[PDB]
């Protein structure tokens, strides 16, 4: 997996 | 919302269990005939992957039918090798397919792949 | 074949254009309702995203339904972020929805989705 | 885009 997109 | 965190390999992930679905026949819900070889597919996935598709099914008349009968210069080996890219982002272009992958991915009006077969084709000019 | 290419942005490409389909109500073919609150969408998109999904449409006599009524404990606001989640890779995760995003994603059987819940709680405590 | 997988 998880990012901040 | 703004705060959204997003998982990098969700699209992907989705993808390959559509293409399973697809390899196990469930829920396909309409017959693509080349020259009398005939394709199963979600029609879902074909209108997200092709122009011509898509101005097909969400036609009021054509959104109905089971069956598609493709124009009869379209070769089945182009047609097969573009349905496989439409389901894993993986495309089979060698020298002895270019010319009918490249024919077939104008009439279904695939952008990408025409444009990669045109710069794959002037490499070797 | 071992020389295909690999169009890297395919896979986000075709689940945005199915997330457009689904904004527009095209070709939709299931209705999931959550305590009278009701929520239209693609039974593939649904299946390749959630263990309960899968089961449900390969049942038999459940592929064949219109209406899937959920678990009356299940809150709307949590069903509807798990939605959205399913169709852009984007998870709206809050102080004030996580509790309810995780027993949602715990329920539809979204593995990812609920390990990611307990790392951020897990964070507060 | 193109790449080699
Ligand atoms: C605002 C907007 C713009 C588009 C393209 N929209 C669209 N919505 C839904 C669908 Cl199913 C869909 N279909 C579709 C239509 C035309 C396409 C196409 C997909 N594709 C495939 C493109 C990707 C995958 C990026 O290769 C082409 O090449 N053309 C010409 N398109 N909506
Ligand atoms: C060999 C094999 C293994 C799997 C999982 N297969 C499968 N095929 C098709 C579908 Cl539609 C599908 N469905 C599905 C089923 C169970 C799931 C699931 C998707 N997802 C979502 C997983 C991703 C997106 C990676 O988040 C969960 O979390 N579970 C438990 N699964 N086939």
């Amino acid at each position: 997996a998880w990012v901040i997109p | 919302a703004d705060s959204c965190i997003q998982f990098t390999r969700h699209a992907s992930d989705v993808l390959l269990n559509l293409n399973r679905l697809r390899s196990r026949d469930i829920l396909t819900d309409v017959v693509i005939v080349v020259s009398r070889e005939q394709f199963r597919a979600h029609k879902t996935v074909l209108m997200a992957c092709s122009g011509l598709f898509y101005s097909i099914f969400t036609d009021q008349l054509k959104c109905n039918l089971s069956v598609i009968n493709l124009d009869p210069e379209i070769n089945p080996e182009g047609f097969c090798i573009l349905l496989d890219f439409m389901y894993t982002s993986r495309l089979n272009l060698r020298e002895g397919n270019i010319m009918a992958v490249m024919a077939t991915a104008m009439y279904l009006q695939m952008e990408h792949v025409v444009d990669t077969c045109r710069k794959f084709i002037k490499a070797s000019e």
